[PDB]
């Protein structure tokens, strides 16, 4: 993550982000639906800074120091670059909405009002199509991937190494190759506990209350399509033991 | 330090993500109480044993059941949780995740977690499941529970309080080493 966004999303909560001053001036129950805003771009923010550990410091690294046999870096981490673009850019549209509502001469006070229509355009049209499509391989190749980074660390000495060097800094604690693969599956449903309670905070416009309704809707569908289209793909399977599913 | 992994299961309002929550913060929640839970790796010695243990949560997970299995490879211990203040997530236990966690997570421990115990002695939580003709989930009743799922161990927590938390924790360490 960049410096400014991690301290824009250092404090606990948003009550605890903004000027004391300013959250003196707000309704309890705006104070509750900006927590939970709050904590879906602080997980967001988190998510693609998974999403980079797995880009650039393990994937990337292991081009460049390593002698991995082709393929073998696209097993260990399938759909990162399209995992990355979807989030990255998702993530851009939440700090530009909370960037737009920052009072004139401050960088830390706002209230976001209008969430809803950048939810439903996030799990609506092509960008949902390219969700389901890129979760359904990516959960589908899960299993694959940890068998295969199991499999070269208790073999190859140079790849235990690079591995043991890179997740060493206290920083790495919680995001090893294993950890970030299953950070990522998890994310996705994480969606809906968010949604429901920024929703159960934001009847006072009825048209907030149905966009966030609708979104709640969308982000539920896409998790349904996702979890139809999973089937794991184990490395030597057999044609038999498929067509016998 | 070896590492293990713990996951935590049960039904949507067992009251597992905060358990989790609360276990892994300095200090306690007093002023925001997170949705989620991500992951998290807990420095923990239990009998003079070091161990690094990673946790994780299966909520949001509950009406997924492609998704929901990828939580579990290599998991070493297995929270099994249901809310005290729910007899119905006491039910659920037996014939729906138990079977499930065998299949996924074959000999691994399971311990059965009653959580909420603070809601046993609380009126309003008496008062409302007696509309139902229920009460609070007694001690016999989640002991018995365990014994029948061949659960490693029967335990009593409350997040609100703290209380029993740290040893829930302790134990699933010792289930993750033997
Ligand atoms: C691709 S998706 O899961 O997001 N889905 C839901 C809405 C429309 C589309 C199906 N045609």
């Amino acid at each position: 993550s960049m410096e400014m966004d991690e301290k824009d999303f250092a404090a606990d909560s948003w009550s605890l982000a903004v000027d004391s001053s300013f959250l003196q001036q707000h309704k309890k129950e705006v104070m509750k639906q900006q927590d939970v805003i709050y904590e879906l771009i602080q997980t967001e923010l988190h998510h693609v800074r998974t999403l980079k550990i797995m880009t650039r410091l393990f994937r990337t690294g292991m081009l460049e120091e390593l002698h991995l046999e082709p393929g073998v870096v696209q097993g260990l981490f399938p759909c990162v670059d399209e995992l990355s673009d979807i989030h990255t850019r998702f993530l851009s549209q939440l700090l530009e909405r909370r960037r737009q509502a920052l009072c004139p001469g401050s960088t830390r006070n706002f209230v976001i009002h209008r969430l809803g229509d950048l939810l439903i355009s996030q799990f609506s049209g092509p960008s949902a199509e390219q969700m389901c499509k890129t979760y359904s391989e990516f959960c589908s190749r899960h299993s694959k991937a940890l068998k295969l980074y199991k499999e070269l660390y208790a073999r190859d000495k140079r790849f235990q190494q690079f591995i043991r060097k890179v997740t060493r800094p206290a920083v790495l604690k919680r995001h090893g190759v294993q950890e970030c693969i299953l950070l990522v599956t998890q994310r996705i449903t994480k969606y809906p506990l968010l949604i429901s309670r920024i929703l159960q905070h934001s009847h006072g416009i009825e048209e907030e209350r149905q966009d966030l309704t609708t979104a709640l809707g969308l982000v539920k569908e896409l998790l349904s399509n996702v979890d139809e289209g999973i089937y794991q793909l184990e490395k030597g399977a057999r044609l038999q033991e498929i067509y016998n599913r | 330090a070896i590492r293990k992994k713990l996951v935590i299961v049960g039904d949507g309002a067992c009251g597992k993500t905060c358990l989790l929550i609360v276990f892994s913060k300095d200090q306690f929640p007093e002023v925001y109480v997170p949705t989620v839970f991500e992951n998290y790796v807990a420095d923990i010695e239990v009998d003079g044993k070091q161990v690094e243990l990673a946790l994780w949560d299966t909520a949001g997970q509950e009406d997924y059941d492609r998704l929901r299995p990828l939580s579990y490879p290599d998991t070493d211990v297995i929270l099994m949780c249901f809310s005290i203040d729910s007899p119905d997530s006491l039910e659920n236990i037996p014939e729906k995740w138990t079977p499930e966690v065998k299949h996924f997570c074959p000999n691994v421990p399971i311990i059965l977690v009653g959580n909420k115990k603070d809601l046993r002695n609380d009126e309003h939580t008496r008062r409302e499941l007696a509309k139902m003709k229920q009460e609070p989930v007694k001690p016999e009743e989640g002991r018995d529970m365990a014994n029948r799922i061949g659960a490693f161990g029967y335990m009593e927590c409350s997040a609100k309080t703290k209380d029993g938390v740290r040893e829930v924790f302790e134990m699933a360490t010792r289930a993750a080493l033997q």
